[PDB]
């Protein structure tokens, strides 16, 4: 309680913002993940699939695919450091978009319309 | 190699 340790961790022992964040970072993505943003989000729910999509080149471009549900499950799975983990693979998830395909692509259109979204959630989160 | 492919989307053709 009340320390000054913060080389290795940011956090106390672990989250003073971020789990609060997290469960933020989740009602965020969650918030993605709702069937309003899965116009835009869809390809994002859920991971590239690279034999699927007929990538093959993936690996030279996707070398952490994230989605959605990744940086849900991350997020959920209290991977996430913090939001900061949070917003990174949501937007690494949108990164994987623009990477692999032209911007004017239709996940890329999602990634940069869950900006809309995800961004303005992700301001919303605690940071006190 | 060259970037030919993309996150195909919904197979409209």
């Amino acid at each position: 309680k009340d320390v000054p340790d913060s080389q290795q961790h940011p956090a106390p022992e672990k989250s003073s913002k971020v789990s609060e964040q997290l469960k933020c970072c989740s009602g965020i993505l969650k918030e993605m993940f709702a069937k309003k943003h899965a116009a835009y989000a869809w390809p994002f729910y859920k991971p590239v699939d690279v034999e699927a999509l007929g990538l093959h080149d993936y690996c030279d471009i996707i070398k952490h695919p994230m989605d959605m549900s990744t940086i849900k499950s991350k997020l959920e799975a209290r991977e996430y450091r913090d939001a900061q983990e949070f917003g990174a693979d949501v937007r690494l998830m949108f990164s994987n978009c623009y990477k692999y395909n032209p911007p004017d692509h239709e996940v890329v259109a999602m990634a940069r319309k869950l900006q809309d979204v995800f961004e303005m959630r992700f301001a919303k989160m605690p940071d006190e | 190699r060259t970037y030919e492919t993309f996150k195909s989307i919904m197979k409209k053709s």
